[PDB]
């Protein structure tokens, strides 16, 4: 064959709908193949589509439509942990699997209280270093990246606190530069305007 | 079940003496697919034989054919020399 | 199923390596695949049958044999820095059926090992702002300033392993990132309950594997060898 | 077009004499060989130019590695095969896949194994299932229903893949494959046994070899028996035929849309 195609990265809710698509163009075609894989860990087989039909496995639905060169991985009610990538390969007449470059899945947690706020710790060793954390804000806010090339901001990261049943978002940031002070550290970040911003 | 070749021996082209043709020997119908075909004039093997690599039959059987230049005459009597496991000596089988 | 050995190794450029991968499925096809950043996995060699092997898309500064069903050897010759990936072997019972990954290998060639550092860990008590306004506190952990990538971070409450409550970066950041050689940072949240960071009997520590040189790899610097470790750092609640 | 299929076959022999391989693995376009693999040369080769010069060396470097997997297979599942009949000695196993595209452009797939030379299993493409001549045959066919995928990826092979293969290989054929060979026909009487004529119908220069011939008395069909030659290769890439009965009779031949009348 010469291509698949799938996107690059999708991003749905918890507890929605999430279609990824595929389309090849291969010389011939001998079966098409859904794969997982959680970063850093191996691939794992899902599904295998070779006529034409939408096969169901529990929440996983993979679909083949042969004559339009175009398969689907369909994941409905979208828990935290389908979090990963998602590879489409294509089986040519000569038997060479051809895989797609991969779709990252980025699932949004349904926040249920948001209290946004930027907060400042202390290390507990003697250095006078210290850390910015935005925690508790909704799904909805995006984290940007940093302005100094000395100030460090991390992406946003779920966490579960599975005994409380109580989910949170949150994003770090750190510098030596100081200078650097929490009420400016996510400043390059579109953040809420009723960010609790202690004393 | 072990089936026994079918030996056909005849010629490219409708036959005339003193005009130059192909003596063809087609083995037919054997299994299993080991046997052993020689073109032979007045008994002794020609050399100069050309042959088709084995070749298969939808019945499972297998199929050959070895022929070789010839200029037929009165005088000349042209055979095929088949040997195969069915056959506890070779079969020679002379042309019409 | 399957396994690979090693599962992570940092080698200088021009050196010798040989990935192993061994099966116990019986499985006649055997496939190595490389999976860098972008790109799909990509086929390096594979085998339909033992005695018998094939080029794949990828095939230059690699080699493989297979005399067993069992193992399929992957060598590099003469290690070169763009042979630093993630790689993959699989198997199929056939050749038209599914493949079944092995672990995987992460493989870093360099020019130099003067570059490899471990991490520095540091942990960072919770805000008593947070406290008082949420009732939650969340202890924030920093490994700074390895080379190359590969660590796993860990939380550790009173002696046992947490993964409630825990968020770790799924990929660290370049503390230059202009630069080539750019050293890494990762963080790591653990949220538990003010009373539960209250109680000052309460161990907490944050535990980082990295993973560095061997006892065979040479080390001709003042700096100690940056080999393969667990480098810690704990808080008590208060 | 004509109908026009491809095929095909592999063949292993548990313990061959001296000479015989273990393993042979050929395809036919119609009646013409296009590849050849064995166990001896262990490479996937063209026998026909228009395979060669049209197919680049990928494609025999990927089939070739193919054919080796194949061929260990093969040997395996007939070590299988003796196991359950409790044979000893040398014992053959054959397999056929094929295709045909047909003059109304509907398409035929078939699929079909057999051992010592007989039918042991046939696919169905259309129920999806393995028809078993004896009890050691439904021993293989129920493992091999147990894969669903496989059996779904029998029927894609069969009626997409193989008709594409075909329609390909058509094309590159085609000076071969499409042409028109009209037959040289002659009828010859003899006074045979002191009372009886033979009369013989005889066709040669013939391509492609499919031909139609009868004997008709009056215009109406012949009730008598007539005998019928085989259709023969003539060795130049033509074919000869005939057909015979004994005593207003005349020959019909039909061969490509052409009826052809020898009166006698
Ligand atoms: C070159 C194309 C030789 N092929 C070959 C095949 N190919 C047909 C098909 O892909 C194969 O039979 C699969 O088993 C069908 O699912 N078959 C064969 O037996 N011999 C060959 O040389």
């Amino acid at each position: 064959g010469q291509n698949i195609d799938q996107p690059t990265e999708m991003t749905a809710t918890e507890g929605a709908i999430v279609q990824i698509n595929c389309t090849y163009q291969t010389s011939g075609f001998n079966g098409l193949f859904w794969y997982q894989q959680h970063a850093g860990e191996a691939p794992t087989f899902l599904s295998y589509n070779v006529l034409d039909g939408l096969e169901e496995k529990g929440r996983f639905s993979s679909f083949l439509s042969r004559s339009k060169g175009y398969s689907y991985l369909l994941l409905k009610e979208l828990q935290m942990k389908d979090s990963a990538s998602y590879l489409c390969a294509v089986m040519d007449s000569n038997y060479q699997l051809i895989w797609g470059a991969g779709t990252k899945l980025i699932i949004k947690p349904d926040i249920q209280n948001p209290d946004p706020a930027v907060y400042q710790l202390r290390d507990s060793k003697s250095s006078d270093k210290s850390v910015c954390l935005f925690t508790d804000f909704d799904s909805q806010t995006n984290v940007s990246q940093s302005k100094d090339s000395d100030v460090y901001i991390t992406d946003k990261c779920v966490l579960d606190m599975r005994s409380m049943d109580f989910k949170s978002n949150s994003a770090v940031a750190w510098s030596n530069k100081s200078d650097f002070a929490c009420a400016n550290a996510f400043n390059n970040s579109i953040i809420p305007e009723d960010t609790f911003f202690p004393s | 079940i072990q089936r026994t070749p079918k030996i056909q021996v005849y010629s490219r082209h409708p036959a005339e003496n003193g005009k130059s043709n192909f003596l063809n020997c087609y083995v037919s119908g054997f299994h299993p697919s080991d046997i052993e075909v020689d073109l032979l004039k007045n008994g002794e093997r020609i050399e100069k034989v050309e042959h088709s690599d084995l070749s298969f039959s939808k019945d499972w059987s297998f199929y050959l054919l070895y022929y070789t230049e010839f200029t037929p005459t009165e005088k000349d009597e042209y055979a095929c020399r088949v040997n195969h496991v069915t056959l506890s000596q070779p079969k020679i089988v002379k042309w019409d | 199923g399957i396994t690979q050995a090693p599962t992570s190794q940092i080698l200088a450029a021009g050196r010798r390596m040989t990935l192993r991968c061994t099966q116990d499925m019986r499985h006649n096809a055997m496939y190595w695949y490389r999976q860098d950043l972008g790109l799909g996995l990509r086929l390096i060699h594979y085998s339909n049958t033992a005695g018998t092997t094939g080029k794949g898309e990828v095939p230059d500064g690699y080699s493989v044999s297979r005399a067993n069903t069992d193992d399929f050897p992957l060598t590099l010759a003469s290690a070169v820095p763009s042979q630093t990936s993630v790689y993959f072997c699989a198997s199929s019972g056939g050749t038209n059926n599914e493949q079944f990954f092995g672990p995987g290998t992460r493989l870093t060639v360099l020019e130099d090992l003067k570059n490899v550092f471990p991490p520095e860990v540091a942990v960072f008590e919770p805000s008593e702002a947070e406290i008082s306004h949420t009732q939650k506190a969340t202890l924030v952990c920093l490994a700074t300033g390895f080379y190359p990538d590969h660590v796993e971070l860990s939380w550790w409450v009173n002696g046992k392993e947490v993964h409630s409550g825990v968020c770790t970066d799924p990929q660290p950041l370049k503390e230059q990132p202009a630069l080539n050689d750019s050293r890494y940072a990762l963080s790591s949240r653990l949220r538990v309950s003010a009373t539960f960071w209250q109680n000052p009997r309460n161990h907490f520590r944050c535990q980082v594997q990295f993973y560095g040189l061997s006892e065979n790899d040479e080390w001709t610097q003042d700096r100690a060898k940056p080999v393969t470790q667990i480098v810690s750092a704990e808080a008590w609640g208060r | 077009m004509r109908t026009h299929s491809l095929r095909y076959f592999r063949l292993g022999v548990s313990d061959p004499i001296h000479g015989v391989p273990e393993f042979i693995s050929v395809g036919y376009v119609d009646s013409h060989p296009i590849t050849t693999y064995d166990s001896v040369t262990r490479q996937k080769e063209p026998r026909a130019p228009w395979m060669a010069e049209n197919l680049a060396p990928d494609h025999w470097e990927r089939y070739t590695q193919l054919l080796r997997g194949w061929q260990q297979m093969f040997k395996v599942e007939l070590k299988r095969l003796q196991r359950h009949y409790n044979h000893s000695g040398s014992h053959t196993y054959q397999r056929m896949i094929g295709c045909e595209l047909l003059e109304d452009g509907s398409t035929t797939g078939f699929l079909q194994y057999a051992y010592d030379g007989q039918d042991f299993l046939i696919f169905n493409k259309d129920t999806l299932s393995w028809l078993a001549v004896d009890n050691v045959a439904h021993t293989i066919k129920q493992a091999w229903e147990a894969n669903q995928h496989e059996l779904l990826y029998q029927k894609n092979w069969l009626e997409e893949e193989c008709i594409a293969w075909l329609k390909r290989f058509l094309e590159y054929g085609k000076d071969t494959l499409q042409r028109t060979e009209p037959p040289l026909v002659r009828v010859n009487r003899k006074e045979t046994f002191p009372g009886v004529t033979a009369l013989f119908c005889k066709a040669h220069g013939f391509y492609p070899p499919e031909i139609y011939m009868t004997w008709m008395k009056n215009g109406e069909e012949i009730v008598q028996e007539i005998d019928y030659g085989d259709i023969l290769p003539s060795g130049d890439g033509t074919y000869q035929a005939w057909a015979s009965i004994e005593l207003l009779y005349s020959c019909h031949v039909e061969h490509s849309g052409v009826h052809m009348v020898l009166q006698v």
